C-alpha cells in the first residue's frame, strides 16, 4: 500500500482514507486532510451550498492555491495561468484531468471534469491528518474524531467540526437537506434499483467483492436516484467510485464502462480510457523512455497516434514547431 | 451498583443540610487549600475527612507531593532554583532568601534585558548609559555608558563601543580588543579574562563585565547594591514594572522615550517613534521571507533545547530572532542570527544546562585556525560546547571570583602538568610560566603594583617583574 | 513621554502625583488599587500588571483573601469553539463567608444566582450591591473594597483596594507590585512554565491538567492568518495615537491573534478585543472614537442613541425615587438617550412625567393616589410624595 | 562591495589567469534574490566555484577565516573519546588519495 485515497463524489458524498462513506451538504469552507498535531500543510474544499467548487491547498502560512472546476487557478487573489510549479506545488493537467502534486509534502490532488475531489496521501501521516477524510489508520468506524477528539455517531456534525471562516465570509451551521424523494416515490424504486444492483450481480464487478464490499455504495446510492427525473446515468456516479477504490487496492478492473451506459466526461477529441499511462507521448516532446516507471492511471486520453497539442488531440503529421 | 472499596465511605445528600459537599467536593492534593463549590452531592464514594484522592489512589495521609514542574516531589525532596535551595517543609515549598546575581544584556543590536528582567525595544544612534551608580542621594562610582553607531536598523554595521569609568579610570573596548586610555587607582581588582569567545572582566568585589566580542554586553552585580542604580538596566530592587523610571524620575510606558532621556550628547539625534508592525523594514510585505526566518528561528524550539525550554521562555529571545534578521542584510556573515541563539544558549548554561547545537551547516565557528603558527600541529585547541571560564594560567595562576560557570568558545586541552600561557598560544609546563613567589607567600605571577601603602615604618616592599627574587627600597618621607 | 513641561506643574498618574523640581519628577509611593482581569478565550491578567494564558477546563481560582477570608473567587472555564486552543469563561462563582457564608454565582448570561435562587437586580443586601450598569452588565460591590464585572461572555474584572496590599493568593498574584512572584503555586515557590502554574489551582483532580499552552492557533486555521494581520493592525494604526502613551499596546495585540484564529466567529472577537484595549487607554484617561459602520458600532435600540462619554446617574426612573443617593461615577461609554427622556424598565426611555415609583419595591404608575390609616402618600412623576 | 572579494589581494595571482567578471555577476545575482539567514551558503558557495578554478590552474588560495564562512571540520574527531585530532581543512589537498 503505503499510500492512502480520499474521494468527494457526485453531489455531498465523501469516501474516507477507511471505507466509511456518508453525505454532507456543506456551505462553506472545510478541512479535508492535514496535520493536527503540526500542519506543513492543509487541503482545504470549499462548498457553495451543497454542491462544490474548489480544492484548495494552503501551505502553512503563506501560500494558496484555489483550483476548481473553472479550472481559473488563482494564487492568493491574482488569477495565474495554468500549468504552475511555484513553492514545490506543481499545478499540472494529467489524462485531461486537472492535477496538483505536493511530493515534497507527501500529497498528489486532482480534480475531473464533472468534478470529484480526490486525494493521495503517504503512509508518512498514518495516525496524524485527522480532518473530513478522517484519520489514516486501518479502522473505519473510528475515524470521525472531531477538532476536539471525540467518537461521534453522526457524520454530519463531525464535518461541521472542521468548518474554517474568512473575513470576507462567516459560516454557519449549514443544514441537512429535506428530501423531497419522500413523497415522490411512484415507479422510481422499482425500475431503477437494478443500476445499483448491477454492481453486484455483473461479472466484471463480481471480483473486487474479497478486496472490498460493495454493500456501502449501494446503500449510498439508493438514496440518490430519487430526485433527479427520468434517468439511468443517476447510478454511475455513485458506481464510477468503486471502480477506482478497487483499483488503488493492487487489482484493478477493465472495459467496466462498455455496457453500463455511462461514460464520465472529457473535452473533444479524448475518452474515458482504464490505465493509461500518466507520461502521455505529446508532440513537442523529447523522445526518452524508462524514467516513467510511474504508476498506473486512470483518465481519458487520445486514440493510438494523435498526439497531444494544447489541450486537444492532433494527428503526428501535423506536429509544429515553435520560436 | 457498585460497593466501592475499604478505604473510602459512600455519602449521601441531607435533605436538611443545603452544604451537601459531597462527590462535587472531590477533595485531592491540589484543591485542599483551595475552596470549591457544590449544589448538592451524588451517588458517590469519597475519601474520609483526613484524607483525600490521588491518582486513582486515596493516600491515606497529608503527606502527599509538591508540585514544581508538573512532577512529583516528596516530602523532604529539594530544589535548585538559581543560587537558592526550596524544600516543601509541609505541602509547600519554603525557599531561602538569599538574592542572586542579576545580569543586563543586549540581545542582538537593538534590545536590552533589565536585572529584574523586562525585555523592551530601543533602536538608538547616539551615546547612551547602560548603567551607573550616580544616581540621585549616592556618590557615583561606577559608570558603564555604551555607544552604538549605526545601529538603529540592525545589520553587519553597527559596531559597539563601550567605555566604563570606575575607579577615576578610563578602559574603553570595541573592535575586538580592549584599550586603557587611563588606568585607574586600586589595580590590584583589576583583571581580564580572556578565556573561549568572550572577555570577562572584574572590577571589584560587586561587579563584572562580559563581551562576546562582537555585539554583547553583560554586566554582572552582586547583593551589595539593591537599589542604588539606574540607567537603562533599571534599579536593580526586584520590582519589574519600575525599570522605566527615566533621568528625570518618571516611569514612562513608551521605552524609545526612556532610552532618550539617557544619552549623554544631550544634542544629538532622539531616535523616531517607529509605527509598530510585526514585520520590519525587509520582512514588512514580503510574507515569503517572513516564513523562512519564523522556521529557522524555531530553533529556539527544537529537540535539543527541550531541557532549557522548561525553565527560561523563550517568547522573549525569539521576538529578537525575527526582528534582526528581516532588518539584517546576512550576506557573507551570518552573525545577525547566529548570535542570538547563543546569547540563549548561554543563560541555558548559567541554569546548568549546557548545549550543543551547534554543526558545519549551521553557525561553524572552527578553531582550527589558532594550531597554525607552529609547524608542528600538536592542536591542543578544541570548540568545547560549555568550558569553564575560569581556569588557570601563567598569567592568572590563582582561583578568581568566578562570575560565569562556562562558556562556549575555542578551549585548549593537553594532557596534565602543562598550564596554559595566551603569548605562546601552546600549553606549556608550569615552571616555564613567568610566576613569582618571594620570601615564600603564594600570590600573582608579579602582578605590577606597589604592596603596602598603609605603614610607613612598615614599608617593605616586594615587586617581581617575571621571576625575580627581589625586593625594592622605599623612600622615606623625611 | 517626549514631551517638555515646565518646573512646578504637576502631572498625575493615575496612581499619584508628580511634581517638577530641578529636572527631577518628586514622586509619592502610596499604594493604589489593582485590577486583576480576565477576557477573550483565555487571556488573564495580574494585579501586578502581568500578563499570560492558560487555557485549562476545569474549575480554577482566580482570587482570595489568604491571612483572613474575606472572601474567595472561582472562575470556571471550558472550551468555547471547535478548536482546542479556545478556552472561553463560562460562570464564575463568589463566596463570602462574612454574609450567611453565601454562595453567588454570576452566570453565563447577565443572570445572577444566590445559593440557587435568581435574583432581579438590583439586590441591596446589608454590604453588597449588585445592579446593571448598562443594563446589559452586572457589577458586584460588596464593602468598599471590591467591586467586579460581567461574566456573560466571559470578561471578567476586579478591582481591590490597598487593603488587601500582599494578602491574597491566588492565579491574580499576591497584589504586592512585584510582576515577577506571580507564578506562585500554592506550595510557595515561584515557578517559570504557566502550565505548571495554572494547573496548580485546579479545584478537581479529574480535570485533565495541560502540558503545552500552544502560541499559534492560527496554524490550525491557515484561512485566518491573512485576516489576523489588516484586523489588529488597526491596533497600531494612529486611531489609538492617544494611548500608546499611556498603555503598552503590544499584548493587546498579540491576544488578538490568538481568538480570531480560534474562537467560532472572528467579527466579535476582533471588536471584543479592542475594546479591551480602549478599556484600559480609559482606565488611565485617554478616550478613543474608534467605532464605525464597519469597525463594530454597535446597534443601540430605536428608543436609545450611541453614546461616548456619559453620565449613568440621570438616566434610570429609580434615579428619581432615589434622588438623595450619590452618583460619585464616571464619564461611561454606552447607549444612552437624550436628557429630556429617561429610562423606563421595559426597554423604551420616557419623559419624566409617566416615569413610575418604586417605593418600597412597589412600582406604582405615575397616578396612584395612595394611604393607610395614618399616613398619605402619592406618586407624581418619578419620585414618591410621603406625608403623614 | 561584499563580491569584490573576487578582486582582493589574496586573488591577485588568480585575477590575471581567470576572468572573474563572469563568476562576480553570480554573486550579485544569486545574494540578491536569496534570502540568507542561518546559512551564508547561497554567498559562500560562489566564491569556493571560483577559488577551485584557480586551483586547477595551479593557483591554490586560501581565502577562509573565521569571520568568513569558517567550515570547521572538528565534528569528526569526537567520536573516540580520546581526541587525536588527524583531521584538519586546508587549502586545496589532492582531490584523489589511496
Ligand atoms: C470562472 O472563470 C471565469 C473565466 O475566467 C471568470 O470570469 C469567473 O469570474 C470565474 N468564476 C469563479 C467562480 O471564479
Ligand atoms: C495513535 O495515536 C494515538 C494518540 O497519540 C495513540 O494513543 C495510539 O497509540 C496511536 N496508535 C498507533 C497505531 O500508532
Ligand atoms: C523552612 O522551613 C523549615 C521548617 O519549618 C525550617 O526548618 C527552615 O529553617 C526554613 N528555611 C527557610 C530558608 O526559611
Ligand atoms: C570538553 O567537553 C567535553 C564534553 O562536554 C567534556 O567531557 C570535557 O571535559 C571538556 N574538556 C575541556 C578541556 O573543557
Ligand atoms: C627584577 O627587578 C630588579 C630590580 O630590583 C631588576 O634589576 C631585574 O632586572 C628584574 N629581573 C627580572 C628578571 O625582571
Ligand atoms: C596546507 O596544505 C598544503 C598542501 O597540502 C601543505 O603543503 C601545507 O604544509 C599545509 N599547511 C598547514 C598549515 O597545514
Ligand atoms: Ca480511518
Ligand atoms: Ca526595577
Ligand atoms: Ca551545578
Ligand atoms: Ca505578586
Ligand atoms: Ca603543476
Amino acid at each position: 500500500s503505503s499510500t492512502a485515497r480520499c474521494s468527494l463524489f457526485g453531489s455531498d458524498f465523501v469516501n474516507t482514507f477507511d471505507g466509511s462513506m456518508y453525505s454532507f451538504a456543506g456551505y462553506c469552507s472545510y478541512l479535508l486532510a492535514g496535520g493536527c498535531q503540526k500542519r506543513s500543510f492543509s487541503i482545504i474544499g470549499d462548498f457553495q451550498n451543497g454542491k462544490r467548487v474548489s480544492l484548495s491547498v494552503y501551505l502553512g502560512e503563506f501560500f494558496d492555491i484555489h483550483l476548481f472546476v473553472n479550472g481559473t487557478v488563482t494564487q492568493g487573489d491574482q488569477r495565474v495561468s495554468m500549468p504552475y510549479a511555484s513553492k514545490g506545488l506543481y499545478l499540472e493537467t494529467e489524462a485531461g484531468y486537472y492535477k496538483l502534486s505536493g511530493e515534497a509534502y507527501g500529497f498528489v490532488a486532482r480534480i475531473d471534469g464533472s468534478g470529484n475531489f480526490q486525494v493521495l496521501l503517504s503512509d508518512r501521516y498514518f495516525n496524524k491528518t485527522c480532518g473530513l477524510c478522517g484519520n489514516f489508520n486501518i479502522f473505519a468506524e473510528d475515524d470521525f474524531m472531531t477538532q476536539e477528539g471525540t467518537l461521534t455517531s453522526d457524520p454530519y456534525d463531525f464535518a461541521n467540526s472542521w468548518a474554517l471562516s474568512s473575513g470576507e465570509q462567516w459560516c454557519e451551521r449549514a443544514s441537512p437537506p429535506s428530501s423531497s424523494c419522500n413523497i415522490s416515490s411512484g415507479e422510481m424504486q422499482k425500475g431503477l434499483w437494478e443500476q445499483c444492483q448491477l454492481l453486484k450481480s455483473t461479472s466484471v464487478f463480481a471480483r473486487c467483492h474479497p478486496l472490498v464490499d460493495p454493500e456501502p455504495f449501494v446503500a449510498l446510492c439508493e438514496k440518490t436516484l430519487c430526485e433527479c427525473a427520468g434517468g439511468l446515468e443517476c447510478a454511475c456516479p455513485a458506481l464510477l467510485e468503486y471502480a477506482r477504490t478497487c483499483a488503488q487496492e493492487g487489482m484493478v478492473l477493465y472495459g467496466w464502462t462498455d455496457h453500463s451506459a455511462c461514460s464520465p466526461v472529457c473535452p473533444a477529441g479524448m475518452e474515458y480510457r482504464q490505465c493509461v499511462s500518466p507520461c502521455a507521448r505529446t508532440c513537442q516532446s523529447l523522445h526518452i523512455n524508462e524514467m516513467c516507471q510511474e504508476r498506473c492511471v486512470d483518465g481519458c486520453s487520445c486514440p493510438e497516434g494523435q498526439l497531444l497539442d494544447e489541450g486537444l488531440c492532433v494527428e503526428s503529421t501535423e506536429c509544429p514547431c515553435v520560436h | 451498583s457498585l460497593s466501592c472499596r475499604p478505604p473510602m465511605v459512600k455519602l449521601v445528600c441531607p435533605a436538611d443540610n443545603l452544604r451537601a459537599e459531597g462527590l462535587e467536593c472531590t477533595k485531592t492534593c491540589q484543591n485542599y487549600d483551595l475552596e470549591c463549590m457544590s449544589m448538592g452531592c451524588v451517588s458517590g464514594c469519597l475519601c474520609p475527612p483526613g484524607m483525600v484522592r490521588h491518582e486513582n489512589r486515596c493516600v491515606a495521609l497529608e503527606r502527599c507531593p509538591c508540585f514544581h514542574q508538573g512532577k512529583e516531589y516528596a516530602p523532604g525532596e529539594t530544589v535548585k532554583i538559581g543560587c537558592n535551595t526550596c524544600v516543601c517543609q509541609d505541602r509547600k515549598w519554603n525557599c531561602t532568601d538569599h538574592v542572586c546575581d542579576a545580569t543586563c544584556s543586549t540581545i542582538g543590536m537593538a534590545h536590552y534585558l533589565t536585572f529584574d528582567g523586562l525585555k523592551y525595544l530601543f533602536p538608538g544612534e547616539c551615546q547612551y548609559v547602560l548603567v551607573q551608580d550616580y544616581c540621585g542621594s549616592n556618590p557615583g562610582t561606577f559608570r558603564i555608558l555604551v555607544g552604538n553607531k549605526g545601529c538603529s536598523h540592525p545589520s553587519v554595521k553597527c559596531k559597539k563601543r563601550v567605555t566604563i569609568l570606575v575607579e577615576g579610570g578610563e578602559i574603553e573596548l570595541f573592535d575586538g580588543e580592549v584599550n586603557v586610555k587611563r588606568p585607574m587607582k586600586d589595580e590590584t581588582h583589576f583583571e581580564v579574562v580572556e578565556s573561549g569567545r568572550y572577555i570577562i572582566l572584574l572590577l571589584g568585589k560587586a561587579l563584572s563585565v562580559v563581551w562576546d566580542r562582537h555585539l554583547s554586553i553583560s554586566v554582572v552585580l552582586k547583593q551589595t547594591y539593591q537599589e542604588k542604580v539606574c540607567g537603562l538596566c533599571g534599579n536593580f530592587d526586584g520590582i519589574q514594572n519600575n525599570d522605566l523610571t527615566s533621568s528625570n524620575l518618571q516611569v514612562e510606558e513608551d521605552p524609545v522615550d526612556f532610552g532618550n532621556s539617557w544619552k549623554v550628547s544631550s544634542q544629538c539625534a532622539d531616535t523616531r517613534k517607529v509605527p509598530l508592525d510585526s514585520s520590519p523594514a525587509t520582512c514588512h510585505n514580503n510574507i515569503m521571507k517572513q516564513t523562512m526566518v519564523d522556521s529557522s528561528c524555531r530553533i529556539l524550539t527544537s529537540d535539543v533545547f527541550q531541557d532549557c525550554n522548561k525553565l527560561v521562555d523563550p517568547e522573549p529571545y525569539l521576538d529578537v530572532c525575527i526582528y534582526d534578521t528581516c532588518s539584517c542584510e546576512s550576506i557573507g556573515d551570518c552573525a545577525c542570527f547566529c548570535d542570538t541563539i547563543a546569547a540563549y544558549a548561554h543563560v541555558c548554561a548559567q541554569h546548568g544546562k549546557v548545549v550543543t547545537w551547534r554543526t558545519a551547516t549551521l553557525c561553524p565557528q572552527s578553531c582550527e585556525e589558532r594550531n597554525l603558527m607552529e609547524n608542528g600541529y600538536e592542536c591542543m585547541w578544541r570548540y568545547n560546547s560549555c568550558a569553564p571560564a575560569c581556569q588557570v594560567t601563567c598569567q592568572h595562576p590563582e582561583p578568581l571570583a568566578c562570575p560565569v560557570q562556562c562558556v562556549e568558545g575555542c578551549h585548549a586541552h593537553c594532557p596534565p602538568g602543562k598550564i596554559l600561557d595566551e603569548l605562546l598560544q601552546t600549553c606549556v609546563d608550569p615552571e616555564d610560566c613567568p610566576v613569582c613567589e618571594v620570601a615564600g607567600r603564594r600570590f600573582a605571577s608579579g602582578k605590577k603594583v606597589t604592596l603596602n601603602p598603609s605603614d610607613p615604618e612598615h614599608c617593605q616592599i616586594c615587586h617581581c617583574d617575571v621571576v625575580n627574587l627581589t625586593c625594592e627600597a622605599c623612600q622615606e618621607p623625611g | 513621554s517626549g514631551k517638555r513641561y515646565p518646573p512646578g506643574t504637576s502631572l498625575s498618574r493615575d496612581c499619584n502625583t508628580c511634581i517638577c523640581r530641578n529636572s527631577q519628577w518628586i514622586c509619592s509611593n502610596e499604594e493604589c488599587p489593582g485590577e486583576c482581569l480576565v477576557t477573550g478565550q483565555s487571556h488573564f491578567k495580574s494585579f501586578d500588571n502581568r500578563y499570560f494564558t492558560f487555557s485549562g477546563i476545569c474549575q480554577y481560582l482566580l482570587a482570595r483573601d489568604c491571612q483572613d477570608h474575606s472572601f474567595s473567587i472561582v472562575i470556571e472555564t471550558v472550551q468555547c469553539a471547535d478548536d482546542r486552543d479556545a478556552v472561553c469563561t463560562r460562570s464564575v462563582t463568589v463566596r463570602l463567608p462574612g454574609l450567611h457564608n453565601s454562595l453567588v454565582k454570576l452566570k453565563h448570561g447577565a443572570g445572577v444566582a444566590m445559593d440557587g435562587q435568581d435574583v432581579q437586580l438590583p439586590l441591596l443586601k446589608g454590604d453588597l450591591r449588585i445592579q446593571h450598569t448598562v443594563t446589559a452588565s452586572v457589577r458586584l460591590s460588596y464593602g468598599e473594597d471590591l467591586q467586579m464585572d460581567w461574566d456573560g461572555r466571559g470578561r471578567l474584572l476586579v478591582k481591590l483596594s490597598p487593603v488587601y496590599a500582599g494578602k491574597t493568593c491566588g492565579l491574580c498574584g499576591n497584589y504586592n507590585g512585584n510582576q515577577g512572584d506571580d507564578f506562585l503555586t500554592p506550595s510557595g515557590l515561584a515557578e517559570p512554565r504557566v502550565e505548571d502554574f495554572g494547573n496548580a489551582w485546579k479545584l478537581h483532580g479529574d480535570c485533565q491538567d495541560l502540558q503545552k499552552q500552544h502560541s499559534d492557533p492560527c496554524a490550525l486555521n491557515p484561512r485566518m492568518t491573512r485576516f489576523s494581520e489588516e484586523a489588529c493592525a488597526v491596533l497600531t494604526s494612529p486611531t489609538f495615537e492617544a494611548c500608546h502613551r499611556a498603555v503598552s499596546p503590544l499584548p493587546y495585540l498579540r491576544n488578538c491573534r490568538y481568538d480570531v484564529c480560534s474562537c467560532s466567529d472572528g467579527r466579535e472577537c476582533l471588536c471584543g478585543a479592542l475594546a479591551s484595549y480602549a478599556a484600559a487607554c480609559a482606565g488611565r484617561g485617554v478616550r478613543v472614537a474608534w467605532r464605525e459602520p464597519g469597525r463594530c458600532e454597535l446597534n443601540c435600540p430605536k428608543g436609545q442613541v450611541y453614546l461616548q462619554c456619559g453620565t449613568p446617574c440621570n438616566l434610570t426612573c429609580r434615579s428619581l425615587s432615589y434622588p438623595d443617593e450619590e452618583c460619585n461615577e464616571a464619564c461611561l461609554e454606552g447607549c444612552f438617550c437624550p436628557p429630556g427622556l429617561y429610562m423606563d424598565e421595559r426597554g423604551d426611555c420616557v419623559p419624566k412625567a409617566q416615569c413610575p415609583c418604586y417605593y418600597d419595591g412597589e412600582i406604582f404608575q405615575p397616578e396612584d393616589i395612595f394611604s393607610d390609616h395614618h399616613t398619605m402618600c402619592y406618586c407624581e412623576d418619578g419620585f414618591m410624595h410621603c406625608t403623614m
